């Protein structure tokens, strides 16, 4: 359940999120008809004075049973085209993200793990 | 004798008939697979059929944190670390696409409910993927965990030396001064062990439900 | 039927200049074979993908489920996903910059996975 | 020098609380500043 | 440097054995790519470094070249 | 055999390869210092060799043939 102004963590190895700053990056903006954000959701983020498109891979809000729980707010930096800025992906991603209405090949190409 | 936590039912005004008829249908999957004796604390692998690809199988380690659910909707939740990012999954143990249980590693511990690990320090929470099953006795009882956690800071995610949570599996001293843990006191509620009325005896419908159950075997 | 073999005599009739084939263990979740085809330029890649679909539409009937399109909003990547097979096209320099045939390849011993490291510390000094 | 100029910030209060956000959760990090300290322990040097 | 500089000669002759029987992919592009890694890296390496990276190909020879097909 | 024909059938196989310069390709053309071929060089200068003419030679005699002659001589006398 990511909203506007949420602080959320680049799971990624781009230098625009790897590189720390003081300010962690917050959501701007939910691509949605309701304002909640869940897994597969694209949202608008503010990193250093910038703005970027980015993709929620995970989240701590309960979801249905047999699905997996994180314990932080993960999301992916994502390119205007949709191509991701970042090249590699190390944290473990869901394996709903495959059957969900969307374009998610892309991602899955880069994620080694997946629970 | 281990009688599962949903056989028992929940008291309300439902008829008997109801519970009857859910038992016939949990009895008859667990002939074809068989669910294995476990408590929270104790480590489990869990393999399941995945629905999005053709045909492939997946397998969870955790440690088993709560025991919920009545009936045929039962469920159990098993957390770990991977990759230094904490998930929990939470499973029902009579849905068809679950393959096999395993008990890795059969233990009680303290408290009946550990979601208090989620504030505990990262160590108490890994566990080795590939870990193979350790030897279990069965002229023994099971055996009891001590181990005292110690926490991070104090902003946590509940309030757990509140006296409603009732935990004692916490080392309080090192974390808190002792003007702290009389602070807490202040919401003890010392009366309710006390009152005889909201007292459930299930003594005479545990034992009940042993004889059907394995009158039925 | 539409399968592997199908599949990259049909990129070779269309000129896919560099093609890689990648078997996956059935240990990883995704999928059986995962395909990278090389191409020259934009519209040739439309024109690989549509004619791909073109003919798996054909050959496919009763229950199989039909298959999107996507990367059209980018010029130089393209990906399709079918039931059992992943092909992914790109330009050369698209290509080498992701280096996807690495990490595939090499699971757990890729390079730039290893470059990525881990956090902590006791104090924000 | 982190060590003393830990205890001097701390002796000069001058502390900031940050919330870090990692893969576990996240932890209220305390951030002392060098800075005020070392300008405590000068002063506390010129005086007698 | 490596574990022994026979390995690396010998490491490298069975990956381009294991590359002639590749069937579907084009083995001209395997073949150079093979080259460029086993260029660049051993130019220059150490004890430590060298032994990871001869440990990783080892890995690569032994899955049958790592799933390549 | 034919010695002639091994001799020139080495040379061709060397002259398709394009990284060593056949600014001298004799007879007794070295790979070390005549062409500056590294361990790795070899290698597939042998397997250049073994491409169409030979295909059993081991490295342990491959690294020591050094020149056209050399692995002239050991082709003819192994087949
Ligand atoms: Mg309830
Ligand atoms: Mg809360």
């Amino acid at each position: 359940a990511v909203q506007k102004m949420t602080r959320v963590r680049v799971v990624d190895n781009s230098a625009l999120g790897s590189t720390p700053y003081h300010r962690p990056p917050r959501c701007i903006h939910v691509y949605n008809k309701s304002g909640v954000g869940k897994v597969g959701d694209q949202i608008l983020l503010a990193i250093r004075g910038q703005k970027k498109k980015a993709l929620i891979v995970g989240h701590r809000m309960p979801g249905s049973r047999m699905t997996p729980k994180f314990d932080s707010n993960n999301v992916v930096l994502i390119e205007d085209n949709g191509n991701p800025v970042g090249t590699r992906i190390k944290i473990p991603i869901p394996t709903s993200l495959r059957r969900r209405e969307g374009e998610y090949s892309k991602v899955l190409a880069i994620a080694q793990n997946f629970v | 004798r281990f009688l599962s936590p949903e056989f028992i039912p929940p008291r309300g005004r439902t008829n008997p008939l109801k519970f009857k008829i859910e038992r016939k249908d949990m009895l008859d999957r667990r002939k074809v697979l068989p669910i294995p004796e476990f408590y929270v604390g104790s480590i489990l692998r869990v393999t399941t059929a995945d629905p999005y690809a053709s045909g492939k199988t997946s397998q969870f380690l955790g440690i088993c944190i709560k025991r919920s659910g009545n009936g045929l909707g039962a469920t159990f939740t098993l957390r770990n670390t991977i990759e230094g990012q904490g998930v929990e999954i939470c499973f029902e143990l009579y849905n068809p696409r679950i393959q096999e249980i395993q008990v890795v590693k059969l233990e009680k511990r303290l408290d009946d409910n550990l979601l208090y690990l989620r504030d505990a320090l990262p160590e108490y929470s890994t566990f080795d993927v590939n870990m193979k099953p350790v030897p279990q006795e069965a002229c023994q009882e099971v055996p009891v965990n001590k181990l005292k956690v110690k926490m991070k800071p104090k902003p946590w995610s509940k309030r757990w030396e509140r006296p409603n949570f009732n935990i004692k599996g916490i080392r309080f001293d090192l974390a808190l001064t002792e003007e702290q843990m009389k602070e807490a006191q202040k919401w003890n509620k010392p009366w309710i062990e006390f009152d005889m009325m909201r007292e459930y005896d299930t003594s005479k419908i545990e034992a009940a439900l042993w004889e059907e159950i394995e009158a039925s075997k | 039927k539409f399968d592997i073999d199908m599949l990259v005599s049909l990129l070779r009739q269309e000129n896919a200049r560099d093609i890689c084939v990648i078997q996956v263990p059935p240990e990883m979740r995704y999928t059986d074979y995962f395909v990278i085809g090389s191409g020259t330029s934009t519209r040739h890649l439309h024109a690989m993908v549509h004619y791909l679909v073109k003919m798996y539409k054909h050959l496919k009937c009763r229950s199989d489920p039909y298959v999107k399109i996507e990367g059209k909003d980018a010029d130089d990547w393209l990906c399709v996903d079918f039931g059992s097979m992943v092909i992914h096209l790109m330009l050369p320099e698209t290509r080498e910059t992701y280096e996807l045939e690495k990490l595939w390849t090499l699971r757990s011993f890729d390079d730039q996975l290893a470059q990525i490291a881990a956090e902590t510390l006791p104090e924000d000094f | 020098i982190e060590w003393v100029l830990k205890n001097v910030a701390i002796k000069l209060r001058k502390t900031r609380k940050v919330k870090v956000l990692t893969g576990t959760g996240n932890v209220n990090v305390i951030q002392p500043d060098y800075a005020m300290a070392a300008r405590d322990f000068l002063r506390t040097f010129r005086s007698g | 440097a490596p574990w022994s500089r026979e390995a690396v000669l010998c490491l490298y002759r069975a990956l381009l054995r294991q590359g002639r029987e590749l069937r579907y992919t084009d083995r001209d592009f395997y073949f150079a790519s093979i080259r460029r890694e086993f260029r660049k890296n051993q130019k220059l390496e150490n004890l430590e470094a060298r032994e990871k990276q001869l440990e990783k190909g080892l890995v690569f020879l032994h899955s049958k070249l790592g799933g390549l097909i | 055999l034919t010695l002639d024909g091994i001799k020139d059938r080495v040379l061709y196989v060397l002259k398709l390869y394009d990284k060593i310069d056949p600014e001298k390709l004799s007879v007794n053309s070295h790979f070390m210092k005549d062409l500056g071929l590294d361990s790795l060089d070899q290698v597939e200068i042998i397997m250049a060799m073994e491409d169409e003419f030979g295909f059993e030679i081991p490295d342990i005699d491959a690294e020591k043939l050094m020149c056209p002659q050399e692995i002239v001589d050991y082709i003819a006398d192994k087949k």
